[PDB]
């Protein structure tokens, strides 16, 4: 009766709480570094 | 042979690599179409054709 509030309507950054399993989805913060490796078939020669 | 006047050279990209790594563009004015013999007068750069 008197639990008061929740997290689904109080989390910061506008990210949705769910359950089973507990998780916070689509939660905007920070930066993600990307490290790549590419083959020579992806590029194109200068001549064409 | 066709006549070529008002010849200007521009360089698009360069990269001193073992293969052919630079592109050159010639702008000119001609009276009729045909063939010319391109050449480079110094060994600093080698043409392909």
């Amino acid at each position: 009766k008197e639990k008061g509030t929740a997290l689904n309507t109080k989390a910061p950054f506008g990210c949705q709480i769910k359950t089973n399993p507990v998780r916070a989805m689509n939660c905007a913060v920070g930066n993600i570094p990307v490290s790549m490796n590419l083959p020579d078939s992806a590029f194109t020669r200068i001549v064409e | 042979a066709p006549t070529i006047i008002d010849l200007t050279c521009t360089v698009a990209t360069c990269t001193h690599s073992s293969d052919f790594g630079g592109v050159l563009t010639l702008t000119y004015k001609t009276d009729k179409n045909g063939d010319c013999s391109v050449h480079s007068h110094s060994n600093v750069a080698t043409l392909q054709e």
